[PDB]
């Protein structure tokens, strides 16, 4: 991935997880790749949201 | 002959994202404003991509 | 047996094997990286433990 | 200052529950208009002594 | 200190105190009046006390020592002083 | 493959463990016999070493032979290494774990990914019942697995200074080694241990039963009390050195107490943190291993 840092302060952050969902609709494949480095970014999202 | 199943996922998507920013607690303000504008630019990302 | 440490000894030795590196490891180089600064500077916290 | 410090420690806005009593906030922030279509109502006119 | 001011001071102040807080319907939680406390103390201005504010759902519990073990892997932090 | 023996591996002349002794190879026992102790006030009563976890660290997909002896020695006994829990080549033994597994350990340190030629290598049965435990310094570092580094070194002072009454006990006085000393002692030891052939000790701790693995704990004390000893030394608070009469006496205290020191010094090895979380893990698994 090319790694994003976003502290999920701002609601706006929610863009970033929408630009992961997005990526995992219309790319399936190359986000199964990718994806374990989206989760080091979904779990800060995680963990400051819920 | 209408219903896009792609489109009405990203519905329910986009719904689901939207009562999560909703239900998000802000401290500031302007957090507040971009929560509510948020769910705005959320709608028309639905409406874009159907 | 094991063999007699050259430095243990007092005679003199001019065939060693001195480990080296190839063009592969290199160290000293400076190092690319890219920096992200924080979104907001009133959301940094300086605080807790 | 003081009556400043009393009321802003019950907090800066409340919501009105079922039972129809204002559960303030407790809670010091600054209300925007978003807040408006909310659940939520500025506490200065809550008229509650 | 005259007990009449004593008593009408403190109850003053103790009705100043507001506790962020979930209520529940569950009967084996206990909220976490430590922590609680200190969010309150500090405004809700350390991470602890942010944590509170976006989740005080947090600061109930039914195991004792998941009640801090849940703040410390929200946090990433490996203490609170 | 190299068959083991009925003995162990360590029965073969290829595995010798020695440390260089007023100019000669002598027997790791034979330097022990040089060891003198001055007990103190103070005790060490050995507890009981809490049962390793059943946890293997995965290997990961490594793609290369990882140098398994050079890491585990050089993290025990080496002069200069630091973060050995970083790099996490230790989880690599994971590999020789399983059963049929196309890995093979070498007598080189090595282990290939594969079978190669002109590479001996240890029987994959003693292999793989050496990983079954030694895999286990793959998680030396990550908290849950931390070995205690305290309390484990009361074990090593009572294998090591322990006379056969204090070890039944199970309690000795805290002691303080001694021997006559040539000059830079302790490091020449410490790299005269750095070079012994370990795995064929641990392979064969960890391979053998019954008669064979008693006349093993016997014939091989010497060889892991010393490397007790170049641990000790890399643990003691202080290493002195003193005169007496045109001869000088190095003098490490304490045995069996780890002073947790990371700061450098001259006169022997240096535990960075991590090499202490290593070590400790080590101590646990082999402790475990000689007693049962
Ligand atoms: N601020 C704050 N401190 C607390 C709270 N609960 C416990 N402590 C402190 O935690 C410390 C550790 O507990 P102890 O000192 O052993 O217990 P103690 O309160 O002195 O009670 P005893 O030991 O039985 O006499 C104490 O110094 C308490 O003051 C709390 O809810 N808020």
């Amino acid at each position: 991935l090319k790694k994003i840092a976003e502290s999920f302060e701002d609601p706006s952050s929610i863009v970033v997880v929408l630009e992961f969902i997005l990526f995992a609709l219309f790319f399936p494949t190359e986000f199964n790749r990718i994806k374990g480095d989206i989760q080091n970014v979904l779990l800060l999202f995680f963990s400051r949201w819920y | 002959t209408v219903t896009n199943e792609f489109a009405s996922r990203f519905r329910t998507i986009v719904a689901t994202l939207a009562n999560v920013v909703n239900e998000r607690a802000v401290q500031d303000d302007m957090q507040k404003a971009t929560r509510s504008c948020t769910k705005q630019w959320l709608r028309h990302l639905e409406t874009q991509f159907d | 047996q094991v063999g007699i440490p050259k430095l243990e000894v007092d005679h003199i030795s001019f065939s060693n094997v001195v480990s080296m590196m190839t063009a592969n490891i290199r160290t000293g180089d400076d190092m690319a990286v890219e920096r992200v600064n924080p979104d907001d500077v009133r959301a940094i916290n300086i605080r807790n433990a | 200052p003081v009556e400043y410090g009393i009321f802003v420690q019950r907090g800066a806005t409340y919501t009105i529950n079922a039972a129809g009593e204002f559960e303030f906030s407790g809670r010091n922030e600054k209300w925007d208009q978003a807040l408006y279509l909310s659940e939520h109502f500025p506490a200065l006119f809550s008229d509650v002594p | 200190i005259p007990a009449d001011e004593l008593i009408d001071n403190l109850h003053s102040w103790m009705r100043s105190v507001h506790l962020l807080h979930v209520r529940s319907e569950d009967n084996t939680l206990r909220y976490n009046w430590m922590l609680g406390v200190y969010a309150r103390s500090t405004n809700y201005t350390t991470p602890v006390g942010q944590l509170v504010v976006n989740a005080p759902a947090i600061l109930n519990y039914s195991n004792p020592q998941d009640a801090f073990n849940s703040v410390f892997v929200a946090l990433g932090i490996d203490y609170i002083d | 493959m190299l068959q083991q023996p009925t003995g162990g591996y360590t029965t073969l002349e290829q595995f010798a463990f020695t440390i260089r002794n007023d100019g000669t190879n002598a027997t790791p026992t034979q330097f022990l016999q040089l060891l003198s102790y001055e007990a103190t006030e103070n005790e060490l009563v050995k507890k009981t070493i809490p049962t390793p976890e059943t946890h293997l660290p995965s290997a990961r997909n490594v793609p290369g032979n990882v140098y398994i002896e050079d890491a585990i020695t050089q993290a025990l006994f080496g002069i200069s290494a630091q973060n050995v829990n970083a790099h996490g080549y230790f989880s690599r033994l994971s590999a020789l774990a399983l059963p049929n597994t196309s890995a093979r350990l070498g007598l080189d340190g090595v282990i290939y990914n594969s079978e190669t030629i002109n590479i001996p290598f240890y029987d994959p049965a003693a292999v793989a019942n050496f990983a079954a435990t030694y895999a286990k310094l793959g998680n030396a570092s990550t908290p849950r697995y931390r070995a205690d580094m305290i309390d484990i070194y009361a074990h090593v002072g009572l294998e090591l200074a322990g006379t056969d009454a204090e070890r039944a006990a199970g309690v000795m006085p805290v002691k303080r080694a001694k021997f006559d000393s040539w000059e830079g002692s302790l490091i020449s030891l410490s790299r005269d241990v750095v070079n012994w052939k370990i795995l064929a000790f641990l392979i064969d701790l960890c391979s053998l039963e019954g008669e064979a693995l008693r006349a093993f704990k016997t014939r091989n004390r010497d060889v892991f009390r010393m490397m007790l000893f170049i641990m000790s030394t890399a643990v003691a608070a202080n290493v002195v050195n003193r005169k007496v009469t045109k001869r000088v006496d190095r003098v490490l205290e304490y045995i069996g107490v780890n002073s947790m020191r990371t700061a450098g010094r001259t006169a022997t090895i240096t535990y960075d943190l991590s090499r202490h979380e290593f070590a400790a893990k080590f101590l646990q698994l082999t402790f475990t291993r000689w007693n049962a």
